[PDB]
């Protein structure tokens, strides 16, 4: 199963 | 130790042919189980292995939202990377990023991995204490200093030593038939002669699993590494590998030379020659 | 900097004339992911090929296996066409059933 942040990290 | 689980994301940009592409593949072991594709007719996380299948609709439905919601938020980070190294709208980009868990025999964390590239190149990376990061240039350096303000290093702890792990562990129960199978090379070595005073001499390993192995020929009992011919190892199609190594020997000389193979498949390493 | 693609053309099975198998193409090595990959038979290119997901190495460089069914004899002659930004031509490879 994938990693499934509450908030998606962005660059 | 034993096992490992890996996802990998690729994101590609390409102005004037619609929004960047986003595609995911996750394995276990060299094994593929599940890919995303945002081109498909309709993109959903689907399986590739059989002992995924049993997952129940919630499972399914989750990751696909989890790969939809990704492969937006990519789509802002290849904007993003325009921004930090001065790149024009028109050229094409490529993001990618590997992360998972290797677990030993006992199940247990032996270490975490999430890395991110930029056209091919390291651009951030997890060190192995799952705490602080290494950037590989000082646009990097701008997300890393944004993810250590925003505690993503603790996040993806939380998921390695946690999700990762279970997930990992739940699979490798699941498909325990393969997963937890090797699958020892057929090995043999052929003789090609090139002119009457020379020949190569060629050594086989087939229908093997995992991919790992080593093949080395000695000429008299030492190994010949800077004369060996030696192909990437390459997939059959039926979740097996092969690999060949070769060197070219002086006529008559064959006896002399020996292959030597070790793979996790064989009790011992074995001995050929021609 | 972009990488170009290595090429193993080769089959599933050891070859045996009229016995039916798979024709591999293994592109790998390759940076940027886009490629073209062509799987000739007697120079024509064969319709029904499919191709796995991509992925990549530790290297960040991509890799794809081309698979079709196909009944090699002895006459028969296969290749795999490769075209990719790093080549001002398609980079044909033969099929040799010893490698």
């Amino acid at each position: 199963k994938a990693f499934s942040p509450e908030v998606i990290p962005m660059f | 130790g034993s096992h490992s689980m890996r996802y990998f994301y690729t994101a590609m940009s390409r102005p004037g042919r619609g929004e960047p592409r986003f595609i995911a593949v996750g394995y276990v072991d060299d094994t593929q189980f599940v890919r995303f594709d945002s081109d498909a007719a309709s993109p959903r996380m689907a399986p590739r292995a059989p002992w995924i299948e049993q997952e129940g609709p919630e499972y399914w439905d989750g990751e696909t939202r989890n790969m939809k919601a990704s492969a937006q938020t990519y789509r802002e980070n290849l904007r993003i990377a325009l921004r930090y190294y001065n790149q024009s709208e028109a050229g094409s980009h490529i993001i990618q990023v590997m992360y998972g868990c290797d677990v030993g025999p006992d199940g247990r964390l032996l270490r975490g991995h999430d890395q991110s590239a930029y056209d091919g190149k390291d651009y951030i990376a997890l060190n192995e204490d799952l705490s602080s990061w290494t950037a590989a240039d000082t646009a990097a350096q701008i997300t890393q200093r944004k993810w250590e303000a925003a505690r993503v290093a603790e996040q993806l702890r939380a998921y390695l030593e946690g999700l990762c792990v279970e997930w990992l562990r739940r699979y490798l129960e699941n498909g325990k038939e393969t997963l937890q199978r090797a699958d020892p090379p057929k090995t043999h070595v052929t003789h090609h002669p090139i002119s009457d005073h020379e020949a190569t001499l060629r050594c086989w390993a087939l229908g093997f699993y995992p991919a790992e192995i080593t093949l080395t020929w000695q000429r008299d009992g030492e190994d010949q590494t800077q004369d060996t011919e030696l192909v990437e190892t390459r997939p059959a199609g039926d979740r097996t590998f092969q690999k060949w190594a070769a060197v070219v020997v002086p006529s008559g000389e064959e006896q002399r030379y020996t292959c030597h193979v070790q793979h996790e498949g064989l009790p011992k390493p074995l001995t050929l020659r021609w | 900097i972009q990488r170009t693609p290595k090429i193993q053309v080769y089959s599933r099975h050891p070859a045996e004339n009229g016995k039916s198998n798979f024709l591999n193409c293994y592109v790998s090595g390759f940076h940027p992911s886009d490629i073209e990959v062509d799987l000739l038979k007697n120079g024509e290119r064969i319709e029904k090929v499919e191709h796995s997901d991509l992925s990549f190495s530790k290297d960040w460089s991509f890799y794809l296996l081309y698979y079709t069914e196909f009944t090699p004899t002895e006459k028969d002659e296969y290749a795999c066409r490769v075209n990719h930004v790093t080549l001002s031509q398609p980079k044909i490879v033969k099929w040799d059933r010893d490698m």
